[PDB]
């Protein structure tokens, strides 16, 4: 609920993919290097029906 | 409404949430929560406005 | 031809196969049998090919035809020693 | 009966996942130790990184120990030691490999965005396939009782199902788990069984996954790899020389980082297999095999989950694949400082004597051996070494017809490079021809370029036919000519027309030639008079040749001797009679369609020698006196600081709005900016006075300043408005404008206040002209990465559809007319005539017979011409629906490379774009590319009804509009926000306008037309061009267009699977191949897709092309799991593996090859 429709409702498509948002937005212990290219990749190249696969995932 | 939002509601609860947002990995204790707090702003061997 | 070259692609189309079929007459110049037919005058096999294709003579049918004729030549006059290997095996 | 088993020709590359046979296969040893080299001895150790037996000998033909030396055992191994004597770039080749004990998984094919291991085993990947395999949640393997296939149970969960049965249903953790899992599932009965379930009454709230997946477990069981090879139980090893450890300077060994990467690998991995051997608590071990997982994961890729260190560096460790993720240096180059060459020809360069003399080394060897001179090849080293004078004559030979190509830094378009007749000169720089001087964007500040020697004989032929300057006359970009006359030149030519009355002037006549003699011998002078003289014309008509016409024409003395350089035709004198400014080009435009190549090269060198050395002879300078400041300047300047004045104080009383008199007295600034403009123009324009016979005349200024202003010379009115006029309105910081503009000019004194207001206008300038250099060339890259694999090929195809052509008109509101947009272009279909026949079918429009459509009125103003955009071509271009527009007159030949000269003709103008309802600029450029949606799109009637409300604001809502007629409704979503266009009951036609606002791409293509949204991407992205006055043909904007389209979407039912968004390409040859095939309800109708420039180059058949620009780690891996490959058509894959071009002196190549892999 939270982080599914905070990410989307935000990301449309924050323009200059303004990384330094959503990743403070988000539960468990932060400041790692694991969960940093799990956002990297969804956001472009495949848009739109990328963004269903990131949730299911 | 910041109020409102704040998990925390003692000096406990906060020091120790500081000290996982700072270090999120080790257990957060008494000594640790606090003196890492205090080695933030309250320190003149951790902090400096010179 | 050693400022266009353009009269050259008016007798063959394609300036690339104009590249193509002058290099392969440059080519038997600089290596094997030479015999320009343009006289020479101090010019690199480079663009003294260039010279007959604009000349119009050496295109790309006639170098196939007398490729044709040279491996005829090549071929039936020393086809002696062929067929007597060919009896080596049986 | 071919079957050959070496090294021949290949026709393409395969991709895929490889067994554990697989990498044993390329085994010739398995590494056992961390070892690599002795501390002491310096020697490759027994079963180390670097082992001698395994991979290759040291040296090149002695073995390790030394029982073998020279060349007598090069196929015998030698017998201390297993050493295979051959050659030392076999430890450049030679694999090898490791066998660990415990599966491991391939970290690529774990966490790669979506987990290939887990959505082809439809299983989570950091939450499930995480704790599952990192010993902490044990997973099931398939169970007929209570348990189901791949639930994740606890320890406790374990042991109590365990006790509930067991031994029936037994299912491990870790890696061997996932082994086992993976191994287990078979995609045959998986593949029908989720066909069976995922197609049973289920609307568009399941179809997502369900078509994803069946597709994706259909191609991985197609691609002939088995799951298995997804975890890998033998890892290989990369060849020792390419992860070298070498002796630096003094000690000091450098090596690769991949040797940290084996070295703990190989350590974790033995001592795993040595706790399966001793005692095993599972704690212990099971770390170990963790720490396994952690070494060989950072060793195939690093990125990614905290990096491995180590190695004294705090930077992290190049692992393979940083190795292979993300400039070609060449033998036979050299560089240096470019120098003006006047006495040049359009086809030679000032190349260096001893630049040369290094650069064609191996050409004087060859040439001094085959004379004589020099006996062998190495005293021909030493004889040039020893540079001795003879040598010098041998370069002359060997540079004789041997052409060097020249290169310029920023290489924006074609024309960066070209190729040029060395010419010996005694110097250390490199001279250039004053004409192509302008095509490099090259001037002389220091600017330097490189050159390159054709080495190949066809790499000559090439220089020479398609680089040589001599061919490139005009632009690629636009018709009209690239070499054209500059600055000194043009000033030159200028100089020699330019008729100035009396002063040695009278009308005594002659012929031509002799007014030279007339000219030398003083007397008369060179501007006058006008004078008459006779003038011998030439032209022909019809049947061609040519047709003399003496007669007696009033010109000047520069008129009638610059008329000997004139080539044979032309209408003469006429060509003179006007002067030299932008008619300069022009002259040169009509000589070479009307002439031909030669005789318009030859023209240029001569109108180049003529305009230099008739402008030295006028000595044209710059004195303080020559920039004349107006009389009325302080008086208008008091003027518009009286009429402030007053506003001030009406702004102090009130009255005027207060809020805006700022953009008021700004116009009052601006007016009279305008008036000082115009004043220092007039006056420095005309005056003079002269006399004339009975004296009292005027003409137009020889100050110097103006004659360039008048004569191209990089001279524009507003700085010249700066120079003597005055600085107008200058920026703020924060954008604004200051109410007080720079009353003074560059001719008088500047005071330090408007100096530190004018340093911001500077700075912002060299700053902006700093980032769109490099957003230019931002923009070329994406052009070229979508757009450089189209040729044009099959020749001439059929279809006569094609976008009308008409005269761009402004002229609604503001009169602005361009019709030149039609020339160079094939016709679609005789195209009428008020009253019949003309225009033929296919007859490309001529450059005299669009002179032609002048001679039918301007009641013609429409064509329907074929582009790119149509044409029923297949993978590439039809010729006749291109055009021609080249350097070369006539239509494009036939296997050419329209891509990339589309694309960089777009982008080299680039440098002269300014950023910013109108955008404008560079990125207005890039949004009409990228085909994005606006910030506030306006909408479109889909079929045309009666509109009519649906519900005022009844969900949700918010307004809606309900277009209905014939047959079935529409119920389109207004968002009250933003108003209307059209009342009740009113009918619309087919996609017509709602919302009187900005339109968007997509909605165009979809509904309007693809002629319609081409159209509107051409003409608009024109229209940014228009403001920034770059010319650029419509054509290759069409052919960026032309690929942007390149893919659809089918919605019917058809051999292809209705929801995938398929390029026209497969389904054209598809639906022709089906209407005679078997039934044409076997295939579905496709529908036109809209995708930008990035969305549209995302997509191609090339793997390899792909990994070039996108993430290669993404590409290579999908690439990998099913069976692809790449055979082998695209550019740019075929330029890295270091072939022959399928395209230009190439594509005969490879179409003979490509219909050579016809037989199997
Ligand atoms: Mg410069
Ligand atoms: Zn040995
Ligand atoms: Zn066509």
């Amino acid at each position: 609920q939270s982080q599914l429709k905070l990410l989307v409702t935000r990301g449309k498509e924050q323009g200059y993919l303004t990384y330094a948002e959503v990743n403070d937005h988000l539960p468990e212990d932060i400041v790692d290097s694991d969960q940093i290219e799990d956002i990297i990749q969804m956001i472009n190249d495949m848009g739109i029906q990328v963004m269903e696969e990131a949730p299911d995932a | 409404e910041t109020l409102r939002v704040d998990p925390t509601n003692d000096r406990l609860s906060a020091l120790v949430e500081i000290y996982r947002m700072m270090r999120p990995g080790e257990p957060p204790t008494r000594e640790a929560a606090e003196s890492l707090f205090e080695n933030l702003f309250f320190s003149e061997d951790r902090y400096d406005l010179s | 031809a050693r400022v266009t070259v353009q009269d050259a692609v008016e007798k063959i189309g394609n300036r690339f196969d104009l590249v193509l079929v002058a290099a392969r007459r440059a080519r038997q110049m600089q290596v094997g049998g030479k015999d320009p037919l343009v006289p020479e005058e101090n010019d690199k096999t480079t663009v003294i090919a260039l010279r007959e294709i604009e000349e119009g003579l050496i295109n790309n049918q006639i170098l196939d035809v007398r490729e044709r004729q040279e491996q005829q030549e090549q071929e039936a006059a020393e086809l002696q020693a062929v067929t007597a290997i060919a009896e080596g095996r049986r | 009966l071919k079957a050959q088993t070496k090294t021949e020709e290949f026709d393409a590359i395969k991709i895929a996942l490889a067994s554990p046979d697989m990498i044993r296969s390329w085994s010739f040893g398995e590494v056992k130790k961390p070892e690599t080299i002795n501390y002491r001895t310096f020697k490759p150790e027994r079963d180390g990184l670097f082992c001698a037996r395994i991979f290759g000998p040291v040296k090149d033909y002695e073995c390790l120990c030394g029982k073998y030396k020279r060349l007598k055992h090069r196929g015998v191994i030698c017998e201390k030691c297993g050493v295979e004597v051959t050659q030392t770039k076999v430890r450049r080749e030679r694999m090898g490999h490791i066998e660990l004990a415990s599966p491991t998984a391939h970290i690529w094919f774990l966490k790669s965005l979506p987990s290939r291991i887990g959505l082809l085993l439809d299983m989570p990947l950091r939450d499930i396939e995480r704790v599952l395999y990192f010993e902490s949640y044990v997973v099931i393997e398939g169970g007929m009782t209570n348990l189901e296939r791949q639930q994740i149970l606890t320890e406790e969960q374990y042991l109590d199902a365990l006790e509930e049965f067991g031994d029936e249903f037994d299912a491990k953790m870790g890696a061997e788990a996932i082994q086992a899992l993976l191994k287990s599932m078979d995609l045959e009965q998986e593949c029908e069984q989720l066909r069976e379930e995922l197609n049973e009454t289920n609307s568009e709230t399941k179809r997502k996954k369900l078509t994803k997946r069946i597709k994706l477990l259909e191609a991985f069981v197609q691609s002939g790899n088995k799951p298995e090879w997804m975890i890998l139980t033998v890892l290989p090893v990369l060849p020792p020389d390419l992860r070298p450890l070498v002796p630096l300077d003094g000690g000091r060994f450098a090596t690769s980082d991949l040797n940290d990467l084996y070295r703990r690998v190989i350590n974790r991995n033995n001592r795993l297999k040595r706790l399966l051997d001793l005692a095993a608590p599972d704690i212990i071990v099971r770390n170990e095999k963790r720490m396994l997982q952690e070494a060989v994961d950072a060793l195939l890729d690093n990125g990614r989950r905290g990096r491995a260190i180590t190695g004294s560096n705090k930077r992290p460790l190049k692992s393979l694949a940083d190795m292979i993720k993300g400039g070609k240096r060449v033998d036979y180059s050299g560089r240096s400082v470019i120098t003006v060459g006047p006495y040049l020809r359009l086809h030679q360069c000032g190349l260096p004597k001893k630049m040369a003399l290094e650069l064609f080394k191996p050409f004087i060897y060859g040439k001094l051996e085959l004379r004589g001179l020099a006996t062998t090849i190495k005293a021909a080293k030493k004889m040039v070494e020893r540079e001795e004078a003879v040598v010098w004559d041998i370069l002359d030979e060997v540079i004789r017809e041997h052409p060097v190509l020249l290169n310029r830094a920023p290489t924006l378009h074609r024309l960066g490079i070209q190729a040029f007749e060395p010419v010996l000169i005694e110097g250390k720089a490199i001279q250039l021809h004053p004409l192509v001087c302008a095509a490099y964007n090259a001037d002389f500040d220091g600017d330097q370029m490189a050159v390159h020697v054709p080495l190949t004989l066809e790499a000559q032929l090439e220089a020479r036919a398609l680089m040589m300057s001599t061919n490139n006359i005009l632009s690629p970009a636009n018709g009209e000519p690239i070499i054209v006359p500059s600055q000194d030149v043009v000033l030159g030519l200028y100089y020699m027309t330019r008729d100035c009355v009396n002063a040695k002037g009278e009308g005594m006549v002659l012929t031509g030639p002799k007014e030279a003699e007339r000219l030398y011998r003083s007397g008369l002078a060179s501007l006058h008079a006008r004078v008459k003289v006779r003038i011998t014309e030439y032209e022909k008509d019809a049947n061609g040749e040519l047709v003399a016409k003496t007669s007696l024409k009033d010109t000047t003395v520069g008129r009638a001797i610059l008329w000997m350089i004139v080539p044979k035709g032309l209408p003469y004198s006429i060509v003179n009679q006007a002067l030299g400014k932008k008619a300069i080009s022009k002259m040169l435009n009509t000589c070479y369609r009307i002439l031909g190549l030669k005789p318009t090269v030859i023209f240029a060198d001569q109108i180049m020698y003529t305009g230099f050395a008739y402008a030295a002879r006028s000595g044209a300078s710059v004195g303080i006196d020559d920039m004349v400041i107006p009389e009325k300047k302080h008086e208008i300047i008091s003027e518009a600081e009286a009429e402030v004045a007053e506003i001030q104080e009406q702004f102090q009383s009130g009255l005027v709005t207060a809020g805006e008199r700022y953009n008021k007295v700004i116009d009052i600034w601006a007016a009279a900016n305008d008036r000082v403009s115009k004043a220092m123009m007039d006056n420095l324009q005309t005056e003079t006075v002269i006399n004339r016979d009975g004296q009292e005349e005027k003409q137009v200024s020889f100050n110097s300043i103006y004659m360039m202003a008048d004569s191209g010379a990089r001279g524009s009115a507003a700085q010249i408005r700066q120079l003597a006029g005055m600085r107008g309105l200058m920026a703020k910081p924060d954008g604004s404008i200051i109410e007080t503009p720079i009353t003074a000019n560059f001719r008088e004194g500047l005071n330090v206040l408007q100096y530190f207001i004018s340093t911001h206008g500077a700075r912002k300038g060299l700053a902006d002209t700093a980032l769109k250099t490099a957003n230019s060339g931002y923009l070329t890259r994406r052009l070229v990465d979508v757009a450089q694999d189209l040729v044009v090929t099959e020749d001439d195809c059929g279809t006569h559809e094609g976008i009308m052509m008409t005269p761009v008109i402004e002229g609604g509101d503001v009169k602005e007319p361009l019709r030149d947009r039609v020339l160079g272009r094939v016709t679609a279909e005789d195209v009428l005539k008020p009253g019949t026949a003309d225009i033929l079918v296919p007859r490309n429009t001529l450059l005299h017979e669009q002179w032609c459509d002048l001679l039918e009125e301007n009641s013609v103003d429409a064509v329907k011409v074929r582009s790119v955009v149509s044409c029923d071509t297949d993978f590439g271009v039809c010729a006749h629906c291109y055009g021609r527009d080249l350097a070369r007159g006539h239509i494009i030949n036939k296997g050419e490379a329209i891509g990339v000269i589309a694309a960089q003709s777009i982008g080299e103008p680039g440098t002269q774009l300014t950023m910013r309802d109108i955008t404008g600029g560079l990125p207005r450029v890039a949004d009409l590319f990228e085909a994005r949606r606006p910030k506030e799109p306006a909408i479109l009637a889909e079929i045309s009804g009666i509109v009519s409300f649906g519900k005022e604001t009844k969900g949700k809502r918010r307004l809606v509009i309900t277009p209905v007629d014939g047959s079935d409704p529409y119920e389109e979503m207004i968002p009250k926000w933003r108003q209307l266009n059209v009342f009740e009951g009113e009918r619309v036609e087919r996609g017509d306008v709602i919302s009187d606002g900005p339109e968007a791409p997509h909605d165009i293509l979809r509904l309007r037309g693809v002629h319609a949204v081409t159209r509107y991407i051409v003409n608009e992205v024109q229209d940014v061009y228009r403001l920034q006055g770059v010319k650029i043909n419509d054509k290759h904007i069409e052919v960026i267009v032309r690929q942007m389209l390149r893919k659809a979407t089918i919605v019917n039912a058809g051999s292809s699977d209705f929801l995938e968004g398929e390029q026209v390409e497969y389904s054209r040859v598809k639906i022709a191949n089906r209407e005679l095939e078997a039934n044409g309800k076997v295939g579905a109708t496709y529908s036109r897709d809209l995708l930008g420039i990035t969305k549209a180059s995302l997509a191609t058949e090339s793997f390899i092309s792909a990994a070039s620009f996108q993430e290669t780690t993404r590409v290579l891996t999908e690439a990998a799991v099913a069976g692809k490959r790449d055979e082998l058509r695209g550019l740019k894959e075929n330029v890295i593996v270091g072939r022959l071009i399928p395209a230009g002196t190439g594509y005969a190549y490879h179409q003979d090859r490509m219909r050579r892999r016809a037989a199997g």
